[PDB]
């Protein structure tokens, strides 16, 4: 009798002593699931047809691709910007507005 | 920032 | 008394609180004598400089006959005059809290 | 000693190493300013998604080609 | 006239200095926010009732004391473009702007230490 | 402190810190002074 | 020993009724004071947790990536900056006792602790 | 505090584009003073 008495307090102190910590497991245990979602076959299936995807979507966008790439700021949008920057200031000379640039 | 000199010319007191 | 909630408190104009101030100003051009009365708090702003969302310049809230309360927003003392001066600032828009002022110091001659 | 370093060209004393490994660094610190810039500005209201989208990929690449030039 | 063209794009109409006196007169204008980096230039919302209905309009302002109590006086309602809402949102950006060093430092520590050991080149 | 964090701040903390944990530094100074 | 105080002449006495008109407070109002009075409780901690906030989400968000599995190889950005910058040495500054220096910081970079 | 109220005040989504245009180019005249700098 006695000795279940002191399992029984150890019990219900292992009650206070698992609840305490209920936040702290609960983060550990919703961490190790996510971990375990990546690194199943299922996930290499994912990556292995996402990487099919992206074989065919740069076989079809090469144009664009090097549009967005070389062309885009450098060849379109940099001179525009420039020039209309540099009339903004300089004052309404003509060395200033048309002969230094 | 030439185009908003004019706002931020007024915590100067200037126009 | 407690700082209100400005995001739920009906607003208005300074040229507003500045031509009501006007109106009962017996000292000026524009009084008249019905006026209903008005009660003005003139709140400044304490936690400035210990803390986010501080405020420069004035507040006012105004209460009328009906009970209902708006607030004004006296940031950018407009243009300076002195408080014995009555004359609009040629523009609605350089009203601040110096008139406001000049308007308050002169009601009560 | 030091004269050998010194005297010598900076590019040829230093390895590649260090570069690739600045340049990781660099790319993975600013490598979700896209998505970062989209999902801000982002609260005929779809008018302007296209143009949202060029500005993230202009800012980005810019951003990469600073590092290039510096 | 209004019956022989297309309607297109609907813009801001120009008032000069005087048809506005007309209209604010005849009760016509309805509500006036003032701008323009020296604050003499306006934007008039007309109300219904007028001939042509609500419009809005602009026009400069030279100079002239009278405006205020003319406008006043016939029930305008003058405007300034912010709401503690809008006030609200600079300050969170001037927050966000106060954060972003300390934030920055800790992201390039972090990915210094992790390219470095915790996920290096495999050989 | 938080709301405007500085690195003053982080100075005077650090020293404060050090104040009431490791100014007993101080007495490991008498402590190490027994050899000289 | 005590003394004692007559307990009327530690109290106040007047009927709300022998104020002035809009003195007394009603429940409707005196509620929105408590309102405000706790709104302005937490107004610069809620704005501080929410301009940092957006800085933990993106934090996290360049957590989620962790590498560059996923990622193909491209063709306009190598991994070197020297072969897209194209940089190489000349005739100068080029001493043969170079070379020496050169391992020791190859091998200070790549960890190896012997030196 | 000053700064970015006063470019509120004065000039929809009108306001963000300001803002976007003031940290933008603030950014970048301290990356152009420092290259130019170290061009040397
Ligand atoms: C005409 C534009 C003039 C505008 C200058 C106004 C005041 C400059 C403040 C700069 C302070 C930077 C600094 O802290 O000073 C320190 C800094 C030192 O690093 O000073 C410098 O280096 C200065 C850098 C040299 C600036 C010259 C570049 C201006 C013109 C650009 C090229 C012409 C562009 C091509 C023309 C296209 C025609 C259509």
């Amino acid at each position: 009798p006695l000795t279940r008495a002191v399992l029984a307090v150890v019990r219900v102190r292992e009650l206070l002593r698992a609840l305490l910590l209920l936040p702290f497991s609960a983060v550990g245990g919703a961490v190790a699931a996510w971990q375990g979602l990546f690194n199943s076959q299922r996930y290499e299936n994912f990556l292995m047809s996402e990487g099919e995807r992206i074989w065919a979507w740069r076989n079809r966008s090469e144009n664009e691709r090097w549009f967005w790439e070389v062309f885009a700021w450098d060849r379109l949008i940099f001179p525009i910007l420039v020039i209309v920057a540099w009339e903004y200031l300089v004052p309404n000379h003509l060395v200033w507005a048309v002969l230094a640039p | 920032l030439a185009l908003l000199t004019p706002t931020l010319l007024t915590l100067t007191g200037q126009s | 008394e407690v700082e209100p909630d400005w995001r739920s408190l009906p607003a208005m104009s300074p040229a507003e609180l500045y031509a009501g101030l006007r109106a009962r100003n017996w000292t000026s051009a524009h009084y008249d004598p019905a006026a209903e009365p008005w009660r003005l708090q003139v709140f400044s702003c304490d936690y400035k400089h210990t803390g986010v969302t501080g405020w420069p310049g004035y507040r006012v809230v105004v209460t009328s006959r009906g009970g209902r309360r708006r607030w004004v927003d006296l940031a950018e003392e407009g243009e300076l005059v002195q408080l014995t001066e009555q004359a609009p600032p040629a523009s609605p828009a350089d009203i601040g809290y110096s008139h406001v002022f000049a308007q308050l110091y002169q009601a009560y001659e | 000693g030091f004269l050998v370093e010194w005297s010598s060209d900076f590019i040829t004393i230093i390895p590649e190493n260090v570069d690739i490994y600045i340049w990781n660094v660099f790319s993975k610190i600013y490598r979700t300013i896209p998505l970062s810039f989209i999902s801000t500005t982002l609260g005929q209201k779809m008018v302007a998604f296209p143009i949202l989208l060029s500005l993230s990929h202009l800012l980005h690449r810019r951003i990469l080609y600073l590092f290039d030039t510096l | 006239s209004v019956k022989t063209a297309w309607r297109t794009q609907e813009v801001l109409r120009e008032l000069s200095y005087t048809q506005l006196w007309a209209l604010v007169g005849e009760g016509h204008v309805a509500r006036v926010r003032f701008y323009g980096p020296e604050k003499n230039k306006v934007m008039a919302t007309t109300r219904a009732s007028a001939p042509g209905g609500e419009r809005l309009c602009k026009v400069v302002l030279p100079p002239d004391p009278e405006l205020l109590d003319h406008l006043v006086s016939n029930g305008v309602v003058v405007d300034t473009g912010v709401t503690e809402d809008d006030r609200l949102r600079a300050s969170l950006l001037v927050q966000m702007l106060r954060y972003t060093v300390p934030f920055m430092v800790i992201s390039g520590l972090f990915w210094m230490i992790h390219t470095w050991i915790l996920d290096p080149l495999p050989n | 402190f938080l709301m405007q964090p500085s690195w003053d701040a982080v100075t005077g903390a650090i020293r404060w810190g050090l104040e009431r944990s490791g100014l007993p530094e101080l007495r490991a100074l008498r402590d190490s002074l027994l050899p000289e | 020993r005590r003394e004692a105080i007559p307990a009327e002449l530690l109290l106040v006495k007047e009927d709300p009724s022998k104020l002035p008109a809009g003195v007394l407070q009603t429940r409707e109002q005196l509620k929105q004071a408590q309102r405000d009075i706790n709104w302005a409780g937490k107004r610069e901690q809620v704005f501080a947790a929410v301009a940092a906030g957006w800085h933990l989400a993106s934090f996290a968000l360049n957590l989620a990536f962790w590498g560059v599995e996923g990622m193909p190889p491209d063709r306009y950005w190598p991994t070197s900056p020297r072969i897209r910058l194209q940089i190489r040495p000349g005739r100068y500054g080029n001493m043969d006792g170079g070379q020496r220096v050169y391992m020791d910081y190859l091998a200070r970079s790549e960890g190896v602790p012997l030196n | 505090s000053a700064i970015i109220k006063s470019i509120n005040n004065k000039t929809s989504s009108e306001k963000e584009t300001m803002q976007l245009l003031l940290m933008s180019s603030s950014i970048l005249l301290h990356l152009c003073a420092i290259i130019s700098l170290v061009s040397i």
